[PDB]
């Protein structure tokens, strides 16, 4: 519902340090 | 975890710990995916082999934690378990195929800063992020190596899916389609992996169209951790949905 | 190497 977005990340728009590596094997 | 980091604040905050009453330790990991329902593994509460067959009142859940140890006051949720139901065809004697079991929680948690659940991959999820290259996120408060100790507080590794004939051709366990397998190649010089203690918690994924964490994958089975040519296992939670929803519908 | 917890819990 709200489900998979976090209260002190996503909901806030911050980012946390190794997300992005995860998007950049993302094809 | 092996050769993972330290996770930040709130970064997991549908981790779950399954933790034993007496003695007080911890028994595994697990994800909250509703106010009222955690998924483990099912190996987590039943193997025969040695001798693990966990009924409710042995249990505890702790949600919202980071610290392993600590008791994280005004932080951390402790709940007791109403009922346990392990896939009917778990298949402990041979390959923990369909590695997969959900827990009834007697209370709904509150959702916080710190606890918040995770979604629940559908077909389209799967098809797309489910290809080996993408990488997943795997936490847990298990060892450091296989043989420092335990952790302080909860740790992360993003590992790469790997293709599944590698998966085959690194192991004599027959693997069976409700598995993946994840972890770097030799060649590929980064390590990590899930280590004792690991079992049952999550490796997820962050869909890039809709920025939302989806659950993958339960930490299954590994042979040895952070060994060069062998892989972690993880139960493939899109195709157990099914066993999943008609539990949770039913219940 | 656990910290007690609100012995109420259990
Ligand atoms: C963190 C997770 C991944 C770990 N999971 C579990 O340890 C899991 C629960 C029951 C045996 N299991 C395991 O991961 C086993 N690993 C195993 O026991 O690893 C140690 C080992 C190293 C070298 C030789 C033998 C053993 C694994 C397996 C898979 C499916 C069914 C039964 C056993 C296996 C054994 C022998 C060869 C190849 C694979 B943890 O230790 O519980």
């Amino acid at each position: 519902a709200d489900c998979g977005l976090r209260p002190l990340f996503e909901k806030k728009s911050l980012e946390d340090k190794t997300e992005r590596e995860l998007l950049e094997s993302y094809i | 975890i092996v050769e993972g980091s330290d996770a930040e604040i709130g970064m997991s905050p549908w981790q779950v710990m399954l933790f034993r009453k007496s003695p007080q330790e911890l028994l595994c990991g697990a994800s909250l995916i509703s106010d009222r329902w955690v998924l483990t593994a099912a190996h987590c509460l039943l193997y025969p082999p040695w001798d693990k067959n966990f009924t409710e009142n042995d249990l505890l859940v702790r949600i919202g934690k980071h610290s392993r140890t600590r008791y994280e006051r005004n932080i951390e949720k402790i709940s007791m378990l109403e009922k346990i139901y392990i896939h009917p065809r778990y298949n402990w004697r041979e390959n923990l195929d369909r590695d997969i079991a959900l827990m009834k929680l007697k209370k709904p948690v509150a959702f916080s800063d710190y606890i918040h659940p995770v979604c629940l991959p559908d077909r389209e999820t799967a098809a797309s992020l489910l290809q080996a290259g993408y990488k997943g996120r795997v936490t847990g408060w298990g060892n450091l190596k296989e043989t420092k100790g335990q952790p302080s507080v909860l740790q992360v590794v993003n590992l790469p899916i790997v293709e599944r004939p590698v998966c085959k051709d690194s192991t004599r366990i027959r693997i069976t389609d409700n598995m993946f397998c994840a972890g770097y190649k030799p060649d590929e010089g980064k390590r990590g992996d899930a280590c004792e203690g690991d079992s049952g918690g999550p490796f997820v994924m962050k869909s890039p169209f809709n920025n939302r964490w989806y659950q993958m994958g339960i930490v299954s089975w590994g042979e040895g951790c952070d060994r060069d040519g062998k892989y972690g296992f993880y139960t493939h939670v899109f195709r157990l949905k099914k066993w999943i929803q008609k539990v949770i519908d039913q219940f | 190497d656990f910290e007690e917890i609100p012995e109420e819990y259990l």
